[PDB]
RNA sequence: UACUGUAAUGGACUACCGUGGCAGUGACGGGUAACGGGGAAUUAGGGUUCGAUUCCGGAGAGGGAGCCUGAGAAACGGCUACCACAUCUAAGGAAGGCAGCAGGCGCGCAAAUUACCCAAUCCUGAUUCAGGGAGGUAGUGACAAGAAAUAACAACCUGGAGUGAUUGGAUGAUAGGAAUCCAAACCCCUUUCAGAGUAACAAUUGGAGGGCAAGUCUGGUGCCAGCAGCCGCGGUAAUUCCAGCUCCAAUAGCGUAUAUUAAAGUUGUUGCAGUUAAAAAGCUCGUAGUUGGAUUUCUGCUGGAAGGCCAAUUCUAGCAUCCUUCUGGACUUUUACUUUGAGAAAAUUAGAGUGUUUCAAGCAGGCUUGUCGCCUUGAAUACUCAGCAUGGAAUAAUAAGA
RNA sequence: AGGUGAAAUUCUUAGAUUUGUUAAAGACGAACUACUGCGAAAGCAUUUGCCAAAGAUGUUUUCAUUAAUCAAGAACGAAAGUUAGGGGCUCGAAGACGAUCAGAUACCGUCGUAGUCUUAACCAUAAACUAUGCCGACUAGAGAUAGGAAAACGUCAUGACUUCUCCUGCACCUUAUGAGAAACCAAAGUCUUUGGGUUCUGGGGGGAGUAUGGUCGCAAGGCUGAAACUUAAAGGAAUUGACGGAAGGGCACCACCAGGCGUGGAGCCUGCGGCUUAAUUUGACUCAACACGGGGAAACUCACCAGGUCCAGACAUAGGA
RNA sequence: CUUUGCGUGUCUAACGCAAGGAAGUUUGAGGCAAUAACAGGUCUGUGAUGCCCUUAGAUGUUCUGGGCUGCACGCGCGCUACACUGAUGCAUCCAACGAGUCCUUGGCCGAUAGGUCUAGGUAAUCUUGUGAGUAUGCAUCGUGAUGGGGAUAGAUUAUUGCAAUUAUUAAUCUUCAACGAGGAAUGCCUAGUAGGCGCAAGUCAGCACGUUGCGCCGAUUACGUCCCUGCCCUUUGUA
RNA sequence: GAAGUUUUGUGAACCUUAACACUUAGAGGAAGGAGAAGUCGUAACAAGGUUUCCGUAGGUGAACCUGCGGAAGGAUCAUU
């Protein structure tokens, strides 16, 4: 490859994109209580967008 | 892949055959793989020979035939349309057409 | 052959004398990011790679060499010398060896406290008493192995048991005692006064085109920035980039890099392939090497000891012309092979027994108002080519040919 | 005359090329010549004689395991090439001109040295091919064929031919519940129902049969033979299309034939490039763009350009009135 | 019906030739048109439409004026030509397709165009039997770019429109070029066809040298072929 | 029984020469692959327009060409 490719544009799209904060939501359960929820909602695709 | 089981030269238990030059091309091919048509034919066609039967001395005369053994090159034959070319099935037949 | 020397045997060494010794089954030499083994990782069998490191040998104390004392050292926490580093000097000289325990510099991707004590385990001594950075205890510690919090249950919309922060009342993380532990602290195990309602005491790490489980979602970017282990995304509508939301996988862990093992029947003894895909020497002779045709006491009946099971299967004596020298071994050509047996350290590995609360572990425990406590208590056993021994009729070498 | 697709270089009245009879020279053995023979392979075609050698067949001969396969090591090994003598007809790498072509150091043509042939050494490789290692066993038939052997009151004159069996050769056809990726295969079968014996070789494609070292060679080169870096495919066998200055068929005046009438030339009309301009709106560019967009545009059409208007901005919320 | 006759063929499918007949190539000439497609063309045919653009200082809309027609020069479809089988002036007499709420007879005025006053027609009725032109008959012209050729250019008279200048056309007089059968290339076409000669309709207030139909006069030469340029089906080779 | 001393052996260390091993500079020469697009041909794939290919030899800007002997992996499994 050619050495003299320019390094001006480096960090274009990281700097370009619009910032936005994460929403505050109530916490999920963890460990055993998580595996309880995953068991139930299947047996009574998984991600289906509009 | 083998296009012919034979290889087209028809040689078994030699290692070396005789050679002949093609009558048209010039090329050294092997005698076995040459392709040969022994053309017997009378000298003056068929239509034109009745002039000789009219004109000649002697009561009847057999117009003596011309005997030559032609030998060909493959490439000289296929150009000149002695053999042309055949299908994969009908390739295998070795009989005389025009007995 | 004969000295010499040694603790003794030896070309170990010295005189003379002979011309041998090793090698195509790999001598001699080179490489090792090589101390050897007991072992470790690796999920059929066969294997492949690792073993500096808990035990047993070996070698070394900066590099080589020499030596005293002693039962024992070619010793280095003993000495002498040179070489290489380096300390103090009043400049004449003197002293130094952390590949012991901490600690520091330097090399590096890469590694802990200049701590307390002989109480346990053992050792040394003139020894019941002294000493021990051997050794043990604590600190640092997501190198690693084991167990398992982050919620559970009620009444009060989908109705064919799940949701719904709608309120509702029912154990240790933590902080400090008590006793216990400890050589002295500390941790564990007990029991204690406080100690959760967005259980703010808030789980993260990688992904969501295929392989690979999981979105033809919504903004920004426009072969740019970047992703991408491989195939491939991005050139203005991106199922892969940069974000948000939702969902998936594993979970107190998860991703990455290098080496290695399986997958690899892609090193093939078990077990590959060689007409055209990678690959049959152009062709014959040929020495080792490897492999070699058939054939030499087979059949039958009568016992004997065992034996599984509602006579089979083992082993063994006789009789069809079958030794003897004696009172168990000598002869049967010789081995390999197979069988049983000896001897071979434990740890590790498999494994018998046992509620360390389970478990990884550990080698302990278990009964019981009885007291010289009992279970004449347990901690089994296997495993460890060549070598030694032995029963045997085949197979295969090998020997031979009174 | 030669020669070619067509011509030229070349040879020719100091008589070529063609006709005939000789003589010399050195090559090469036509037709017969075959899905025939012999040979370890390379290879070997005229007659006759001499010299050894080999297979198969036949054998109520003989020895009695003497065998198979082979690291080292050894013999032969086409063509080209080399070295030293002979021989040198034809052909003919190089070279020379003459053509062809844009050029043509090539194909085509005319001369033409090494070489081709032989004795004496070397060399040691070929698509040296059956691209299938060598011994052995067993698998399936039919008809040919070469060699030998036995039989038949066989047919014609010791032999040729007919009919039938046996081994040993080169093969061939047919077929498989045998194999294979398939092409194909009596071996490539008897191999996941995996072990008769043994030699050599291979592990994605390049780099590379290169570098260096070794060893053989008079040289040319042979045998042995790496790495760095590079790359996601190289490769095999068949299938479907399209293409072929390959074959065999059938077709068309959007193709020729035989013709007829034209365009291309002239001026003019009209479309498209461009060049121009404030604007000369814009699509389509081989047949299948270009008197085409039903496009013969004064304004309108109108997309273009320099200017000027109107809101013909529903409705929701709201000030202002 | 290829009927009949004779040939041609496994005489099966069907060909050729002759006679008959209005007609014997499927009787001639068209419409209709499969499966696959091509990144063919059309967002400028649309109230067929996603997305993007812009939305009042407009790319919406509409009004005045210009432009699409602007010319150192290439290329493509057409028209009229180069003459005497002709041009010109007189006379003779023949078509079919249309089309009109505008198509236009009849009478007067005017060289012409055209105008003016009546008049028939919702059309087999009226224009119209559309007296079309190549053609025919009788004269002058004489091979001269001439009277062939009618571009280029000045001046005048009418017509459509609200407006004619870059001249919408139609007339009248002049002005009188190139071109003497078209270089290399290459198009269309087999019988009422080619070619020539007009006419009508479409777009249209006005304008055809254009297209789509219609007749009239009416030949030459094949009735085969795979050489060129393409096409269809087999066997064959492919990197 | 000290210092000193004689001759032996054990023998560190340093130096000369040589060889072997392993890193490493070098004017110039001449490979391979990578770019990402250039210049000149047209060699191969169809009978690729001179069939393709092998061994060896010579020649030429370059692919390549021609001589001699082979092979079908050919464009022929085939005719007294």
């Amino acid at each position: 490859g050619k050495v003299h490719g320019s390094l001006a544009r480096a960090g274009k799209v990281k700097n370009q994109t619009p910032k936005v904060a994460k929403k505050e939501k109530k916490k999920p359960p963890t460990g055993r209580a998580k595996k309880r929820q995953q068991f139930n909602r299947r047996f009574t695709g998984p991600n289906a967008q509009t | 892949p083998t296009k012919r089981r034979n290889g087209g030269r028809a040689k078994h238990g030699r290692g070396h055959s005789a050679v002949v030059r093609c009558s048209n091309c010039g090329r050294s091919c092997p005698k076995d793989k040459a392709i040969k048509r022994f053309n017997v034919r009378n000298i003056v066609d068929a239509s034109s020979q009745r002039d000789l039967r009219e004109a000649s001395v002697y009561n009847t005369y057999t117009l003596p035939k011309l005997y030559i053994k032609q030998c060909y090159c493959v490439s000289c034959a296929i150009h000149s349309r002695v053999v042309r070319v055949r299908s994969v099935e009908q390739r295998k037949v070795r009989e005389n057409p025009q007995r």
